[PDB]
């Protein structure tokens, strides 16, 4: 109540207001004035402003009174293709358009047809190639269904014809460096240099997480009572990256080569709680993108990289795989 | 109108007829001749000619009397609570004049579609009125029958159909129906069965009414599977681009799934000779690979690839 | 019963190590209208479920300890009796997804329905790692969907097999392991209680090196030794190791000694005494992977094939059902690796 | 009018059903000779298995099909009880017919349970005599042998682009289109077989053009409006990887799956199917490169970091095609 | 942009696919080795006896007769049967004794015991009325509780040796037998007769009426019998029917029916008529199996790890069948729970979908369902190559299981309490909330160790009983 997290409080409530993405807003805006839009699709990073967009097409295009009783977010969640979503798809179609409020008339075109969300819903256990499709034709007068995706991978044609697909472009630095420190400026969020920039690259352009760890490290910064500025130390602890030091010993102990070095310093960090997998990625990081090594050098480690993160990620143990990774990562 | 399938229309109407399974059947003929016919579970796989020897037994069991101490309940009818606690109840209770040794049949064909409760309140129903009524059940799967009922009948297991027995009721078959034969189409004929009799004869059927001569090509056009021929070939080929565009050509483009193009190299490669039966073992784990990503959802045409390469690399080398 | 339990830091002032950690707890709790969710993470016996445990009782109260069993029973598709201890609280629940095997999904949405059935309740989830990737599918929409009635509160040794979603909604606490000097002031907390006689603080710093930055297996030790020789500590007095790691001594030594056919045989029967005796084939495969890389007459090469092989066959464990197959045919390949 | 251009160009008749001939010209043997026995066509999705059945029926049951033909579809919200009782109603009415053979075309059969396949088998069974069921499917393997067994399978192949490009030529003309060569070419090998893919495609295409009467259809405007791959695109990265540095080839991979929204799987896709057009020296490389790239589709598909599958992607490319250099 | 590859072109060459004869001959199956039935000899029956000739099932023909015959231990025999003239002869009196038994156990004559004491009891079969409550009726109050209580209050038409048996008590629909344990308690209340409870679990029964029981020591547990006395009584019958049968073909038809004597009654009503066929191939040998030692150290290498790949194969696709199975009506689902909670459906809805009442969630993965007879399961063909070569393969796949090895950690974790517990509560619920892979591997070896050190020093004369950790881990 009192509190409210900074992802969904700064959320872009005007449509034109969507920071960047003019191809989409522009559109959009003459797509809400044609009082009718097909059921379109988004694809973009996760957290680039797909749900801010439609959010706010709704907001000028319905009331805001209208608004949490025409749409249902029937999303990727407790709801189930036909056990819930369509079940409540078709139960919504029994109920009508509300009571028109003030504003809402001439000001709101606010068109019969409902708004039904669902954002990833291909990531669902019901493949509905046509039970969507029967009932967006049956009800398609009195309701549209707009849905959210990652990639241009579509499953089925079919409910996935008719789409004014818009691409949402990843987010410039500049201008999510600029919405990040307004929010802190809002927020009166102490932070020297090299905070936000930071809190970007790991990030890595997802402005929700941006938003998020600047919310926690505000929150970690009121919690000690100092009222310095936040360091990038703590935004990196926050978000789990081994210090760059450690990398850099890391680095060295396979230079050395020495099997015996290697598995007493990873014997010594496993104890420090540093995850392996960002220890990968940060390998990743160091050694593809360095020009001091040779191709050959970078394609083995490329595949040696490769096998380590996929074996971490199906759950055996940390420490197996960071020695047999940096070995491996010596002998090359 | 229509003409009675070899299936239907050379449908055994004695016990004697059903090839497979000798020392049951026999059982069930001495069964039938003298009587107390115990309760039963016949289970196996689909086509072995599970029903047909149930009701074999019950016709030769009655005699005329089949319509009036035989019900049959089977997917199609209802087999609820109320259906075991009050139809078959009142059959049982019913009060039908016999020959001695001779006992009304409650035959309820795939029992493993029915119900837990309705199987729990048939055990009481069987235990009370065993001495004038007996059970049949007839099921694909022997699991899906609870406990209880299978402690109170003598469970039968019917096996797959050897090649032996599908061969010389199918030369049965084309005898009587005047059917060009040759030995290549008549082993194509067992080998797309896999043991499934009805499939032998819907097979044989709908080749000899498609194009006549019973040859082994003219069986592997009308099984809509991946030809063995051409997917050994794929398989064994010495160079894998041949292999590959074999698999983009013949297989993929013509709509054959990743399943079917699975099941169809795990097969062939089950009756290869020609190689060792370690690399037997090898190729197959390398199908059982495919396969498993092929389940996870991963069945796109790279991973049936790196199939045909991973058993290229088995074959030349090694 | 134990100096494990007996001695455990029941408030959040009570603990001793990670001054820090401590602190950011104790301002977590400051205000308790707000906990994010929480997933505390580092290596086994740092006192992340002992921190969790003081964290909710600062929150909630000193109830937060009274705990009952409720035992559940499920039954899935192929009529296995699954069987669950949930451990649950006036305030508190907690859950272990392990205890259920691949089926912890369907389990777990309905234990969190039931608890939402019913200001907020935290939700304990031991060894979030373990869990599948449905499964932690499911916590995801769990989050976001019960998130003003239930707070997940996730421990776990790894935080690496967890989702990137679950991740980026959670606050990522990281618990270091505590150094030999904490381990020792601990220890010796706990012997100044139970009036242990040392001869020399040196024993507890042999134990701290032993348990290796694990303070349950540090206070086991600590416990054991001191009854085996009536609370009288003394430098000749060896530590106690589990008798499973003996056993793992023994079985590298025969592998080192004896590559051979028969030799397998003997090693498979020592495996199936170790798993016959309820030791996960994790720590198993870990302990001897550990044990034949410190043995002193093996070069580079063969140290790196054991790794590698430790590599793949931890994959393999991982995602199979018989660990027997896994563990044999590791050390198959180590004693072909080692001709 | 305004109907989407699948149900307006259905086939009305077993004369416009192209592609699929054999499964057409058993259909019009049966329907001459008079046997029709259960039917099971079945494939991939927009093959014509329910426009040819939709065709049989009307060319045999004239006026009275809309009374003498009940068309099911397992996925709604029947189950085994509703689409039973349906079926049993239908099939042993024997309501005041001309004459007989009432037809059940029961879509979406492979999502109905074993259970309820089963007591569909002893349905058709009971009822041969006066019903002719012609049970749909798309996956062979989703079905129980028992119903695999009382029906006539008719599988169903992709449509061959002889026929494709007929029924775009056939579109075209009577929808006053203008489809380039190339963009044609690209429509065609982008269906994949799939029919109501071209025709959404056309009419999102007409949809498109500023002057929807002599603009001509580019490729660019296909492969963007169907959301695929362009093969340029693919190409380009293809070549960085084999001809360029390190640096330059991920920075080419990620500006072409940023700008093109194409995920990793759909690179290695198209890779390889750019990869098998052309030669390789040694045979190795093509062995490595298929295992490589199939282990990292697998591994994407489970889980992980993009960034170091790609750097993945770009190692086993160049390790590969490094082998036959 | 072209962007041409710099790679030359390749010339597909044209596949033709013209298959001779000679290649089609080489489809034929190979002969399978895994595969192996051995048959046994054909039953020879020898003379004409009457039993032989029969028109009822072999397990009512060899129904027991007194109490000598029935296949329970004798002291629980004896107990049921005190309990029952006791209960009589106080039932006689005019009326502390509320009439209750549960006979609950997994044993095979719970039913059969009761009709053989009342026949001892009466000396005769029509003198005893005994009503039996089986599950194939309505057990529900508003169809049986007048009924019942008209029997249990006055004297049937004929010493009245009435009793009312409560068969199969475990298993009760939610609607169907509405208000059944209301029943049995109104019944015990207003009764005059004997009422004996059986079933296959006491679970389901309710505390209340368990307590009860346990009160006037009428619950009675009985455990299954060893299969040396099934095997026995079999073979006692056989003599009586005059069948000679190779005693090895007994011995697997007692093991494969886990020791049912009506289960083994039927198989050897069914596979012993007059017929030359042979027998049943029961336990199934070995495939020419050679579980040699592989000689060379790389070739057993190859073996463990096609075992462990196989392994993850089956792990993997033994539970994602392709076909969408169904989901048993009369099961307690949760979504099922949740119908009946809501009060909007009648009492004809219910009938429907009723559902059977247990104690046991039956939860269920819509998409990871168990795989199907006729679908595709490499991992079986690889598991039976395998084995038919290599027999330790076959003694992994039972060497240990799920339930063992569990149940085995829950009689350890009994164990360390309980020697916890006995120092010269809250461990039992602070130590399961510590996790159950820190007791498996920390917790109980450590417990272990104290247990063994306290052991030595007892045995040399802070904790007592120290013998039962020390017997758990040996
Ligand atoms: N263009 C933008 N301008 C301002 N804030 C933005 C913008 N894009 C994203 N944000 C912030 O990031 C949050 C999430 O943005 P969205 O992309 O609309 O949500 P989302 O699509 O649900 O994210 P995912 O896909 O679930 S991770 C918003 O609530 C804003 O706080
Ligand atoms: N051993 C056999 N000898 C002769 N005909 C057989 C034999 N097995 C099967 N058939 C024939 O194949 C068909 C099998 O029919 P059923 O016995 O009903 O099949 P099933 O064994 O019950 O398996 P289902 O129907 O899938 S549960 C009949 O037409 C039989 O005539
Ligand atoms: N062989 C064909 N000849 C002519 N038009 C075809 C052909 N195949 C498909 N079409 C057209 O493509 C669309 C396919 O419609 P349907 O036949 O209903 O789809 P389907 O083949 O039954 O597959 P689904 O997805 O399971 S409904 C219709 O607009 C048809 O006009
Ligand atoms: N020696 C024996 N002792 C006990 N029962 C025997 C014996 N010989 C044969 N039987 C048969 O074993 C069965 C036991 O009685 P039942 O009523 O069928 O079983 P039950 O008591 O209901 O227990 P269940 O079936 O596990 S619920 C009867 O059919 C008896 O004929
Ligand atoms: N700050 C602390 N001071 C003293 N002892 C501690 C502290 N933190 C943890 N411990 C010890 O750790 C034990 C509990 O460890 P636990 O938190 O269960 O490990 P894990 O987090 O790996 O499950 C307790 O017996 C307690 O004595
Ligand atoms: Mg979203
Ligand atoms: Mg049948
Ligand atoms: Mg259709």
């Amino acid at each position: 109540l009192a509190q409210q997290p900074w992802v969904e409080k700064y959320r872009p409530k005007n449509l034109d207001e969507v920071t960047a993405q003019d191809h989409a807003v522009t559109v959009l805006k003459k797509t809400l004035k044609s009082a009718n839009l097909p059921h379109m699709l988004f694809y973009g990073p996760p957290g680039t402003g797909k749900t801010s967009t439609i959010l706010a097409l709704t907001k000028e295009l319905y009331g805001p009174d209208l608004m949490k009783s025409r749409i249902l977010e029937l999303n990727a969640s407790d709801e189930r293709g036909i056990s819930i979503v369509r079940e409540k798809v078709k139960n919504f179609a029994r109920l009508t358009v509300s009571k028109p409020s003030k504003h809402d008339l001439e000001n709101y075109p606010c068109p019969p047809y409902k708004i039904i969300i669902l954002d990833e819903a291909d990531s669902m256990t019901a493949d509905a190639q046509s039970a969507l499709r029967r009932t967006m034709e049956t009800y398609s007068g009195v309701t549209r269904f707009c849905l959210i995706c990652n990639y241009v991978t579509r499953i089925i044609d079919p409910l996935a014809s008719r789409c004014s697909k818009f691409r949402f472009k990843a987010l410039d630095a500049s201008n999510a460096i600029d919405r990040l420190r307004f929010i802190s400026e809002q927020e009166n969020v102490k932070c020297d240099d090299g905070v936000l920039e930071r809190i970007l690259d790991i990030s890595a352009g997802d402005l929700r997480r941006g938003i998020t760890l600047l919310q926690s490290a505000s929150k970690g910064a009121q919690y000690l009572g100092d009222g310095k500025n936040i360091t990038s130390t703590q935004v990196e602890e926050l978000a789990g990256v081994v210090p760059h030091d450690i990398l850099i010993e890391i680095v060295e102990k396979v230079k050395s080569g020495d099997f015996d070095e290697i598995k007493k310093y990873v014997n010594t960090f496993m104890k420090s709680g540093w995850s392996a997998a960002s220890v990968v990625n940060q390998l990743h990081e160091y050694y593809i993108t360095n020009d001091n090594f040779d191709t050959n050098f970078k394609n083995q480690i490329s595949w040696l990289l490769f096998t380590t993160d996929s074996r971490l990620n199906n759950g055996t143990n940390e420490h197996i795989q960071l020695l047999n990774l940096l070995v491996k990562i010596s002998q090359l | 109108s229509l003409q009675l399938p070899w299936v239907e229309k050379y449908r055994p109407q004695v016990l004697s007829d059903i090839v497979g399974n000798k020392e049951t059947i026999d059982r069930l003929q001495q069964i039938a001749k003298d009587g107390n016919m115990p309760h039963m579970i016949i289970s196996g796989m689909p086509g072995i000619g599970k029903t047909t020897s149930v009701h074999c037994l019950a016709h030769e069991l009655l005699g005329r009397s089949y319509a009036d101490g035989v019900l049959e309940l089977n997917a199609s009818d209802d087999r609820g609570i109320d259906v075991v606690r009050n139809q078959i109840k009142h059959f049982a209770q019913k009060k039908l004049h016999l020959p001695p040794g001779k006992h009304k049949i409650v035959i309820l064909d795939e029992a493993d579609s029915m119900t837990a409760g309705a199987q729990q309140a048939l055990r009481r129903t069987m235990e009370l009125y065993s001495n004038s009524t007996r059970f049949a059940f007839a099921c694909n799967q022997s699991n899906k029958i609870i406990e209880p009922l299978q402690s109170r009948c003598a469970i039968l297991r019917y096996s797959k159909l050897s090649d032996e027995d599908v061969l010389k009721r199918l030369l049965q078959i084309i005898k009587l129906e005047d059917v060009k034969y040759t030995n290549d189409g008549l082993e194509a004929i067992i080998f797309t069965a896999e043991g499934d009799m009805r499939q032998a004869i819907n097979n044989l059927q709908s080749t000899v009414a498609g194009h006549g001569l019973v040859n082994a090509d003219n069986v592997f056009k009308i099984v809509d599977s991946p030809h063995p021929l051409i997917v050994k070939k794929m398989l064994l080929a010495s160079n894998l681009e041949d292999s590959i565009q074999i698999l983009r050509t013949d297989l993929w483009k013509k709509g054959y799934s990743s399943i079917d193009i699975v099941t169809t190299s795990f097969r062939v490669t089950k009756n290869l000779a020609q190689v060792k039966e370690s690399v037997r073992l090898e190729m197959i784990k390398e199908i059982g690979l495919t396969h498993m990503r092929i389940l996870e959802g991963v069945g796109t045409y790279l991973q049936l690839a790196s199939m045909l390469a991973k058993i290229h690399k088995l074959n030349n080398k090694a | 019963s134990l100096w494990v339990d007996k001695y455990r830091p029941k408030s959040l002032n009570a603990l001793s190590h990670n001054e820090e950690l401590t602190n950011f707890l104790k301002s977590l709790s400051d205000q308790p209208r707000d906990l994010p969710h929480l997933l505390l993470y580092g290596p086994n016996g740092t006192g992340k479920k002992t921190r969790c445990m003081a964290l909710l009782e600062s929150i909630f109260g000193p109830g937060v300890y009274r705990l009952k069993i409720d035992v559940r029973q499920f039954v899935t598709a192929s009529n296995r009796k699954l069987e669950l201890n949930v451990v649950s609280s006036p305030y508190h629940l907690e859950i272990t997804p392990s205890d259920m095997g691949n089926n912890d999904r369907i389990v777990i949405q309905e234990l969190l329905k039931e608890v939402a059935q019913m200001r907020y309740k935290c939700v304990i989830i031991n060894e979030a790692n373990s869990l599948t990737k449905d499964a932690q599918a499911a916590l995801r929409r769990t989050m976001e969907k019960y998130s003003k009635n239930i707070r997940l509160i996730m421990v776990c040794d790894s935080m690496s097999p967890i989702i990137a979603p679950i991740k980026s909604r959670c606050l990522l606490i990281r618990c270091p392991a505590p150094s030999d000097s904490e381990i020792s002031t601990i220890l010796s907390d706990v012997v100044t209680n139970e009036r242990i006689q040392l001869e020399t603080k040196d024993i507890l710093k042999r134990i701290a090196q032993a348990s290796n930055g694990n303070l349950r297996v540090s206070l086991l030790m600590l416990e054991s030794m001191a009854l085996n020789n009536e609370l009288a500590l003394k430098s000749s007095s060896p530590i106690i190791k589990p008798d499973w790691i003996i056993v793992i001594h023994k079985l590298t030594r025969k592998i080192v000694k004896e590559r051979s056919v028969n030799s397998l045989i003997e090693c498979r029967a020592v495996l199936y005494d170790l798993l016959a005796h309820c030791i996960p084939a994790n720590i198993i495969l870990k302990e001897l992977t550990f044990s034949l890389l410190d043995v002193e007459t093996l070069n580079t090469t063969n140290k790196s094939s054991i790794i590698e092989y430790s590599s793949v066959f931890d994959e393999r464990l991982s995602l199979g059902n018989k660990a027997i197959f896994h563990l044999e045919g590791f050390i198959a390949k180590v004693m072909c690796c080692l001709d | 009018e305004n109907l989407p251009w699948v149900e307006k160009y259905r086939p009305e008749t077993l004369d416009e059903v192209y592609g699929q001939n054999e499964v057409i010209t058993t259909v019009r043997k049966f329907v001459d000779e008079g046997k029709l026995p259960h039917l099971l066509f079945y494939g991939p999705p927009g093959t014509g298995k329910t426009s040819t059945i939709v065709a049989l029926a009307r060319e045999i049951y004239g006026k009275n099909y809309s009374n003498m033909v009940l068309e099911l579809n397992a996925s709604d919200d029947r189950g085994i009880d509703v689409v039973r009782n349906q079926i049993k109603d239908f099939a042993s009415t024997r309501q005041i017919f001309s004459k007989g053979f009432k037809l059940i075309i029961l879509d979406e059969a492979d999502a109905m349970t074993n259970a309820a396949q089963n007591a569909l088998r002893r349905v058709i069974e009971r009822y041969t005599k006066n019903t002719r069921f012609c049970v749909l499917a798309n996956y062979a393997h989703k079905l129980t042998p028992a119903l695999l067994s009382r029906c006539t399978r008719f599988r169903f192949q992709p449509l061959p682009q002889e026929a494709i490009e007929r029924r775009i030529a056939n579109v075209l003309v009577h929808e006053k289109l203008k489809l380039s060569p190339n963009a044609e070419k690209a429509l065609i090998e982008l269906s994949n077989g799939d029919m109501r893919r071209v025709l959404n495609v056309l009419q999102s295409c007409k949809a498109t053009l500023d002057n929807p009467d002599e603009d001509e259809i580019s490729d660019d405007v296909i492969y963007e409006c169907c959301g695929a791959p362009r093969p340029s695109d693919l190409k380009a990265v293809l070549k960085s990887i084999l001809e360029d540095d390190w640096g330059t080839a991920h920075y080419t991979l990620n500006k072409v799956r940023s700008a093109k929204g194409l995920a990793l799987i759909d690179l290695i896709e198209g890779i390889v199917k750019i990869l098998e057009d052309y030669e390789l020296q040694n045979e190795e490389t093509r062995v490595h490169l298929l295992t490589k790239l199939a282990d990292i589709e697998y591994s994407i598909s489970k889980g992980g970091n993009d960034q170091i599958q790609g750097s993945a992607v770009i190692g086993a490319i160049k390790a590969s095609f490094e082998n036959e250099t | 942009r072209s962007v041409d590859i710099p790679l030359p072109f390749r010339t597909i060459p044209p596949l033709n696919h013209n298959f001779l004869p000679s290649d089609y001959e080489s489809l034929k199956d190979k002969n399978s080795a895994s595969c192996i039935p051995v048959r046994y000899q054909a039953p020879v029956l020898l003379g004409t006896n009457i039993k032989r000739n029969t028109t009822l099932t072999w397990p009512q023909l060899f129904k027991p007769v007194t109490l000598k015959q029935v296949l329970i231990e004798p002291k629980l025999k004896l107990r049921i049967k005190n309990w029952i003239e006791t209960s009589f002869h106080t039932l006689e009196k005019p009326t502390e004794f509320v009439p209750l038994m549960i006979l609950h156990g997994n044993s095979i004559g719970k039913k059969t015991l009761i009709q053989t004491i009342m026949r001892e009891i009466a000396g005769d079969d029509n003198s005893y009325q005994i009503y039996e409550v089986n599950s194939n009726m309505n057990r529900s109050k508003k169809d049986l509780l007048d009924i019942l209580l008209d029997f249990t209050t006055t004297h049937y038409v004929k010493s009245d040796y009435g009793l009312v048996l409560f068969n199969d008590v475990d298993v009760l629909f939610k609607e169907h037998d509405r208000g059944y344990w209301a029943m049995i308690s109104k019944l015990c209340e207003f009764s005059r007769r004997p009422l004996v409870l059986t079933c296959k679990d006491l679970s389901l029964v309710p505390s209340e009426l368990i307590a009860l029981a346990s009160e006037q020591n009428s619950l009675f547990h009985t455990k299954k019998i060893s299969t040396s006395t099934v095997y026995a009584f079999l073979t006692k019958y056989l003599k009586s029917l005059e069948i000679e049968v190779c005693d090895d073909w007994l011995r697997d038809v007692v093991k494969q029916n886990n020791a049912d004597i009506r289960k083994c009654l039927m198989h050897l009503q069914f596979w012993c008529v007059d017929t030359e066929a042979d027998l049943i191939s029961s336990k199934n040998r070995l495939p020419v199996l050679t579980s040699t030692l592989g000689s060379s150290v790389k070739d057993i290498s190859q073996l463990t790890d096609l075992l462990s790949i196989n392994d993850v194969i089956g792990q993997a696709t033994l539970n994602r069948s392709m076909v969408r199975q169904e989901i048993d009506s009369t099961t307690m689902t949760p979504e099922k729970v949740n119908t009946f909670q809501d009060q909007n459906l009648d009492d004809e809805m219910k009938l429907k979908f009723d559902y059977v009442i247990d104690y046991k969630l039956h939860l269920n993965d819509p998409n990871r369902q168990p795989l199907l007879p006729f679908e595709l399961n490499i991992y079986q063909h690889i598991q039976e190559q395998l084995e038919a070569r290599y027999s330790y393969v076959r003694e992994a796949n039972h060497r240990l299981d799920n339930e063992y090895l569990v149940n085995r950690f829950k009689k350890m974790t009994e164990s360390t309490l309980n020697f916890l517990a006995s120092r010269i509560e809250n461990a039992e619920i602070d130590l399961l909330s510590a996790t159950t892979q820190q007791i498996k591997a920390e917790i109980n070896p450590f417990v272990f160790e104290i247990a063994k050190s306290d052991a030595n020093v007892k045995n040399e004369n802070f904790n007592a009983d120290p013998s039962i950790v020390v017997r758990k881990w040996e």
